[PDB]
């Protein structure tokens, strides 16, 4: 069995492990949330678009008809 | 960048207690489950 | 004991750092994209792609 | 086998640390303008005294240490084949 010193630094690596992952996977994660939000914004945006001209088209279409 | 960059005062001091050790370690591997998690249901929100 | 809960706890970890990196699906982990859309909505984007900054 | 232990886990975990801060290997083998077919790729690179592997991965892990540092120095003085030059990385090597 390995002594206690060689264990030590065998937990110190796995933390090393552990911080590096959480690092990385916090840079992917910002990076993603800002395309996320970027794109899901902008199709929010036409989303708003399209309803405003298909209300357009509604309040024409029920004009013409009641006329 | 979110975090103190306080920790490099710790990692550089040669490790002598076990309870310290082995808590840090489980802290280190609790952050990684719940970012893990994290990541996973703001994946699942996006795709929704 | 402290001595065998750290040694399962040692023991536990190795596997687990031995089974995440024994996958070669880690490239979605590492990249996580953004790609659900069809392929008739890009245009939409690229219509105004350089007024949202 | 205490020793032993030590060095297969060093092994392992370089591998796990190489994987774990971006590594590709083969695109990595064409920068390196090198083949892969007759190459071990994966745990057991250094198998043999692996030259071109640590190479690869001291310009990887110099470049992701400081970029700007790598184009000042390795932009006019790249010596990575050569025996001459190979000596001359071992000294900037050595340096840092």
């Amino acid at each position: 069995s390995p002594d206690l010193s060689e264990a030590m630094e065998m937990m110190e690596s796995q933390t090393l492990l552990l911080t590096l992952l959480s690092v990385k996977m916090e840079n992917n994660l910002a990076e993603f949330e800002r395309r996320a939000e970027k794109n899901l914004l902008i199709m929010c945006k036409e989303k708003e678009k399209l309803q405003k001209k298909a209300h357009e088209l509604k309040r024409r279409l029920l004009l013409s008809q009641r006329k | 960048k979110n975090s103190s960059h306080h920790f490099v005062e710790t990692f550089n001091i040669k490790p002598q207690d076990l309870h310290k050790c082995i808590a840090r370690c489980h802290f280190a591997r609790s952050r990684f489950l719940q970012i893990l998690q994290r990541q996973d249901c703001v994946t699942q929100k996006y795709q929704e | 004991s402290l001595m065998e809960h750290f040694e399962d706890t040692r023991e536990k970890n190795e596997a687990l750092l031995g089974e995440l990196f024994s996958s070669p699906h880690l490239q979605m982990l590492l990249n996580p994209e953004c790609d659900p859309w069809p392929l008739d909505m890009q245009p939409l984007l690229n219509k105004q792609s350089d007024d949202w900054q | 086998m205490s020793s032993a232990s030590v060095t297969a886990f060093e092994k392992e975990h370089l591998w796990m640390y190489l994987q774990a801060l971006g590594f590709e290997p083969g695109p990595a083998t064409i920068a390196c303008g090198k083949i892969v077919s007759h190459t071990h790729l994966g745990v057991n690179m250094f198998d043999k005294l692996n030259r071109d592997a640590f190479h690869i991965i001291s310009y990887f892990l110099f470049q992701v240490l400081d970029q700007s540092l790598t184009k000042e120095v390795f932009k006019f003085c790249w010596p990575p084949f050569d025996q001459k030059s190979d000596t001359e990385f071992r000294k900037h090597c050595c340096e840092w």
